[PDB]
């Protein structure tokens, strides 16, 4: 016996930082009637086997921290300290305060005379800490009061993947799993630094060297990650796309595609119609004026049917294959290897190592995450990733995919529930105000004239009809349909996006803003705008583990409190192993976990506080009357408690769905009250609820499937990991996307020693198979309306192929692929007193903005101070020397860190000129510690666009000088 | 006896193994600065039984050699610190017969502690200025008794860190030194015949840190 660990109980739990969803086991004192006692890995867990980075590691320091939040505080108008009260007085003012200004701002209809029903004075940050019921009930609340602006983390880092993926294969989501790295036979990480950002990762990815693979890191840094890779290939900021151009000019060129893949399961043999064309940098449709694509002009020709035309011989000129040899034949090594900065040599070795992979029995994974996508055609270069991946075969593989390795524990799940101001749960389109009728609103999903395109998506008015019946089930969809908010169908969508929040804020446009499980005032690019910015409330409710920057923010420098009038709640909630619930990894495992110690103090898990809090609103608006009440009096709350307190269990299950009747589908009898089994037995008619489609399945009459721990696994799953019975990946189970592509039109594997699925005797063996149906009957992209994987891909705002604009505005001046410089359908001043480039990221040892991991003594003795690293150059050039204390500056902003000189940063050499880098860590602000320094968000610009919304926090202009 | 492997051709430098250390022992934080480097503490301490230490190597080409060192006591079969405070008095240090784990006690106090830092050929022990007692790594010695594996080795995620019976170990080193000099031609076990914690270099060991070999 361990003294340390008798006489404590023993749960199981999942890290609460980066989405690789490492298994932890959590001891507590008096048989779980105390504290923690210890935190470590679960060596059961198939994805870590008990492996912990120094995090995840550290999450006993981080729950049994006497510096956390032990109850509401409370801060007066123009108060300069703060005030302890109960939750009692929190809920009841924050309650009255939510009342007072929703029936001041509610709109029933907007200017144009349509519905609208929603208010415009509040929004929400956050976020994707929260479980999962967390995260469903808490966008189904703010619904409820009529909120639009409703984001969170997932708008800077998820947003871009979901219509580039989404485009390409039909779904948003990362293709395969983090165990299936092992199986690659060739690893590029690419806008990405796995090593330090998603550290178990490299479990896999080092597995998968031992067996044969190459690994090679494209950055342009040296880093962690770099160490340990084959290939180290620098590239100058934002010329991704030359590169990835290249090679796919390269694969063309040199014939190293997947012929047969190619020709059945892309749109190569598609035919595209005579009003698409591409020249100088501009494809056909052009406004000029509206700066926007006619993207009709790029339309398929289609057949008699209303079919696209096909060529299987591939010979037609407009095949989509042989326009995209015409398009990328301008991406030749030597120009790629001027702007990239990459050696032709080193080019070819990369383009090489990774085309080979285009036979059938070899495959390659691209890894990428957020750090190179921070710009306005972030989308399209993940469509070039998507693109290279088709060609060689490598989607729906096993060792394939695009990984798009997804950022905070339940970042996936957070926007899977709506966190985002454009979708409700299960990637339903929040309706705009032209939507009238629920008829209108499903009359929008396009339709297939092709027997062999499943075209799943025709299934949607079962989804938001189901969905409907959860939140309001004692009326009919088309009726509850009139209850939830609308946006303006005038308006572009980004005006309701996270920059434009602050923008707003910044006028003085909102009364209320809530800020939870976010510390906006170190995470918002441009912190000194913001940190004004929010003194324009007149009340900010901050939820959150310890006190902080954002709930602070009116003492925070140069601030007097005396002059600031935000009225400021402060509500401590509970870390993760004190309560119970679910989180959905990058590779879309939902996964359970269980209480360990009680809430610390008076700290209240978030589904208590959020619950508690609605139910005081919808006491005062029975009592009051006031604006449009049907919508919050009528919410089904009811489902979502247990013995008086919020249920993760009860709100999963009606997330899964039940049948409101008995109810015959799909030719099977179903009772009412029963578990719908998966979201092919949900209905349009009223007979099913599910608050998420994509849960339908998770938690059926069989029990709560996220909660298996079992490792059974057949010999063809065992050999690429599936552990198809350990918890629960949507869609129903289907561990590798696309499968239905690995294999040929009988069933067969086109690699037979790692097989993903395959057709034995009457049925498919191995993953659960990606779209039903005999071998050869079904197109392979079941999301897709057409049914392939789109090379060419023509609902995307800047094109149906991926092309080179700079995204570096300041050291640039000539495109060397066309006339056009910057992006056609997208105010930097390069101020010539700030002449480096600017960057932030991430280490291994802390957390966002710092705000959990500076509070952990261990990471901050590992990490204690915020930095500035520099090259040798510019060092020299600015008379820097290691270790010492400087200043960086920009437009916006200046701190100081300590610099850091390494080989490891490199000039760029831009159009005949040395461009010097300038890295900083983001993971650090003026609260804590002592001499920590404050967020690198001081200097960053919050000029977004007008497609993506977001800033750009990987390249700005600074200067740098040393201090003394 | 039990030992180490420890291959350092696949370190990522996560520090999880430094973080764990502590959170088993529940160990105190030092302070700390960046003074130019992502190392931190800069040495091993009363406190520290453990730090990764970063080194940055030139080499021709785009990048570097980024050689990271996870230091800890070796284990020594024949302890050079033992036959030293056993001068001033036995049971000071001890070595555990079934693991091989060498041990300091509370007597560390009593005996003379610079003189047993200087005997020990890794520069290992550290001295408390208040009670004088010596501490360093003692291998997770009760974790190991209760068919646990060391802290620092559980929570690695690359394969870096490796545990077992001595024969296996050693059998484990002598396929994997083969199998890593297809990649790296100068790879080296450390000391593999003196010491219970055999570390592979990638190249020469005084590269990763001055001590790293006898
Ligand atoms: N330790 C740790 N891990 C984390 C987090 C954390 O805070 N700490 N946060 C999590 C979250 S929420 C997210 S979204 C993810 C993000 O994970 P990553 O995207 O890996 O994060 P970053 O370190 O910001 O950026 C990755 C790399 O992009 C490189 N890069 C910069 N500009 C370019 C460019 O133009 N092209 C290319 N090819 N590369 C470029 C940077 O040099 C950097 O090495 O990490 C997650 N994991
Ligand atoms: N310059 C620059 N800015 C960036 C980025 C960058 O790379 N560079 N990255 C961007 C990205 S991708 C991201 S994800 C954002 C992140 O920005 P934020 O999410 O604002 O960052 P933090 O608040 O540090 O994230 C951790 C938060 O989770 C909270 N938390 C933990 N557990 C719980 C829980 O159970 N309940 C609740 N309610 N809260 C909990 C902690 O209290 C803490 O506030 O920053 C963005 N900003
Ligand atoms: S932060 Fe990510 S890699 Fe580290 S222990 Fe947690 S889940 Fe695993
Ligand atoms: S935990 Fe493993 S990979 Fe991480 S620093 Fe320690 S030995 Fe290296
Ligand atoms: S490494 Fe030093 S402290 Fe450890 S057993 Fe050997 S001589 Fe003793
Ligand atoms: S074996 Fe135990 S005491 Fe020694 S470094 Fe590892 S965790 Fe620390
Ligand atoms: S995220
Ligand atoms: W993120």
């Amino acid at each position: 016996e361990l003294q340390k660990l008798q006489w404590a109980k023993q749960t199981t739990s999942i890290c609460c930082y980066c989405a690789v969803g490492c298994g932890l086991i959590v001891h507590t004192a008096k048989d779980g009637q105390g504290r923690a006692v210890n935190v470590e890995g679960d060596p059961d867990h198939p994805i870590n086997e008990g492996s912990l980075c120094p995090k995840g590691a550290s999450i006993f320091q981080l729950g049994e921290n006497d510096q956390r939040g032990t109850q509401p505080l409370y801060r007066a108008p123009f108060s300069d300290t703060w005030k302890p009260v109960t939750w009692d007085f929190a809920l009841t003012e924050i309650a009255k305060r939510i009342k007072k200004t929703r029936d001041a701002s509610f709109t029933e209809k907007n200017a144009a005379g349509d519905l609208v029903n929603r208010t415009e004075a509040i929004a929400s940050f956050g976020s994707a800490a929260m479980d999962n019921e967390e995260c469903w009930a808490y966008g189904n609340i703010l619904r409820s009061l009529g909120l639009v602006y409703i984001e969170h983390q997932a708008r800077i880092x998820h947003s871009p993947t979901v219509p580039a993926l989404a485009e390409s294969f039909g779904r948003g989501a990362m293709t395969n799993h983090w165990n299936d790295l092992a199986n690659s036979d060739c690893i590029l990480i690419m806008g990405s630094n796995a090593a330090e950002n998603h550290p178990i990762a490299f479990k896999w990815v080092l597995r998968a060297k031992d067996k044969g693979a190459t690994l090679i890191h494209v950055d342009p840094r040296f880093t962690r990650t770099s160490a340990r890779c084959d290939v180290y290939a620098p590239i100058r900021s934002g010329a991704d796309i030359p590169f990835l151009g290249g090679l796919i000019k390269y694969i063309l060129d040199n014939k190293l595609y997947f012929t047969d893949y190619v020709r059945e399961y892309t749109n190569a043999s598609l035919i595209v119609g005579e009003k698409f064309s591409f020249k100088d940098g501009l494809f056909s449709g052009y406004d000029a004026a509206n700066k926007k694509y006619d993207k009709s002009m790029w339309a398929f020709e289609l057949d008699a049917n209303g079919v696209p035309k096909r060529d299987p011989a591939l010979k037609h000129p407009r095949c989509v294959i042989n326009l995209l040899k015409k398009h990328y034949e301008r991406y030749n090594l030597d120009k790629v290897a001027a702007i990239t900065g990459t050696s032709k040599e080193q080019l070819q070795q990369v383009y090489k190592a990774y085309a080979a992979t285009g036979k059938p029995d070899k495959a390659g994974t691209i890894m990428y995450a957020m750090g190179w996508t921070q710009h306005s055609v972030g989308v399209q270069n993940i469509r070039a990733m998507a693109m290279i991946q088709l060609l060689l075969g490598n989607i729906g593989v096993a060792g394939g995919g695009v990984n798009a390795l997804r950022g905070e524990s339940n970042v996936q799940g957070s926007t899977d529930q709506g966190l985002l101001a454009h979708i409700w749960p299960g990637y339903n389109p929040v309706p705009n105000s032209k939507a009238a009728t629920l008829e209108l609103y499903n009359a929008a999903t396009p339709q297939s004239k092709d027997p062999m395109s499943v075209n799943w998506w025709q299934n949607r008015p079962k989804y938001v009809a189901s969905y409907l019946k959860a939140l309001y089930p004692d009326e009919e969809p088309a009726a509850a349909y009139d209850y939830l908010p609308r946006i303006d169908a005038g308006r572009k969508l980004t005006d309701y996006f996270w920059l434009n929040i602050f923008e707003k804020m910044d006028k003085g446009e909102f009364k209320g803003l809530f800020a939870w499980g976010m510390n906006p005032a170190c995470g918002g690019a441009n912190a000194n705008k913001n940190r004004k910015a929010m003194g324009k409330l007149e009340w900010l409710v901050n939820v959150n583990l310890f006190e902080n920057e954002t709930s602070s923010f009116w003492k925070g420098p140069g601030m007097n409190p005396a002059e600031i009038g935000t009225e400021v709640f402060f509500l401590p909630c509970c870390v993760s192993i004190e309560k119970e619930g679910s989180v959905a990894n990058s590779g879309r495992w939902m996964q359970w976990r269980y209480r360990g110690p009680k809430p610390y103090a008076e700290t209240k898990p978030d589904g208590d506080i959020m619950l508690d809090m609605f139910k005081k609103v919808r006491e005062l608006y029975a009592k009051e009357g006031g604006a449009y009440p049907a919508p919050i009096a009528k919410l089904n709350i009811a489902d979502w408690e247990e013995h008086n307190e919020f249920s993760p269990t009860k709100v999963a299950k009606l997330m899964n769905g039940y049948f409101l009747k008995d109810t015959e589908v799909g030719g099977k009898q179903f009772k009412k009250g029963q578990q719908v089994p998966s979201f092919a037995f949900l209905t349009a008619d009223g007979s099913t609820c599910s608050g998420n489609w994509l849960h339908a399945g998770s938690f059926t009459d069989a029990g709560n499937l996220m909660a298996r721990r079992d490792k059974t696994q057949t010999p063809e799953q065992a050999r690429i990991g599936l552990f198809p019975n350990w918890s629960f990946c949507w869609p129903v189970n289907r561990r590798i996307l696309y499968n239905r592509a690995s294999v040929d039109k009988t069933g067969k594997p086109w690699n037979p020693a790692k097989a993903v699925i395959e057709w034995k005797d009457g049925k498919w063996v191995g993953d659960v198979v990606d779209g039903g149906g005999d071998p050869g009957t079904k197109h392979p992209f079941i999301m897709q309306t057409h049914g392939f994987g789109a090379l060419y891909g023509p609902g995307r705002e800047e094109g149906p192929f991926p092309e080179h604009y700079e995204p570096l505005e300041c050291p640039v001046s000539k495109n060397p692929f066309s006339k056009q410089l910057h992006n056609p359908v997208a105010k930097a001043v390069c101020d010539p007193r700030y002449p480096f480039i600017g960057t932030t990221y991430r280490v291994t040892e802390h957390w966002q903005t710092g705000l959990m991991t500076r509070r952990c003594a261990w990471l901050v003795e590992a990490e204690p101070q915020i930095f500035c690293e520099i090259s040798k150059e510019l060092a020299k050039l600015r008379g820097i020397g290691n270790g010492d204390t400087v200043k960086v500056s920009s437009l916006r902003g200046a701190l100081e860190a300590v610099a850091i000189v390494t080989e490891r940063i490199r000039p760029f050499k831009i159009e005949g000129v040395d461009v010097h880098m300038v890295g900083l860590p983001w993971h650090y602000g003026w609260m804590v510690p002592k001499n920590g320094g404050d967020t690198a968000n001081l200097l960053t610009p919050s000029a977004g666009d007008p497609n993506t919304g977001i800033p750009e926090t990987k390249a700005f202009m600074v200067d740098v000088r040393k201090v003394w | 006896g039990k030992m180490f492997f420890v291959d350092l051709s696949r370190c990522t430098a996560c520090r999880g193994c430094q973080i764990a250390c502590k959170q088993w022992k529940n160990l105190p934080a030092e302070e700390t600065r960046n003074t130019g480097s992502h190392q931190n503490p800069p040495d091993l301490s009363y406190v520290t039984l453990k730090t990764v230490r970063f080194t940055e190597k030139s080499r021709k080409g785009p990048g570097i050699d980024w050689l990271f060192f996870p230091e800890q006591c070796r284990h020594c079969v024949e302890p050079p610190c033992k036959g030293q405070a056993d001068v001033d008095l036995e049971g000071a240090v001890v070595k555990d017969e079934t693991t091989g784990a060498v041990l300091f006690t509370e007597l560390t106090a009593k005996v003379d502690g610079e003189s047993v830092r200087s005997a020990c050929p890794y520069d290992i022990p550290r001295i408390d200025p208040v009670t004088k007692r010596l501490s360093k790594c003692d291998m997770c010695n009760d974790r190991v008794q209760n068919g646990l594996l060391p802290a620092c080795v559980k929570t690695c995620p690359t394969g870096t860190m490796n545990f077992g019976d001595e024969q296996e170990m050693l059998a484990l080193a002598e396929k994997r030194l083969a199998e890593v000099k297809k990649t790296y031609p100068g790879a080296v076990l450390g000391d593999p015949n003196d010491v219970r914690v055999v570390y592979l270099f990638t190249r020469d060991p005084k590269d990763f840190y001055e001590h790293a070999v006898a």
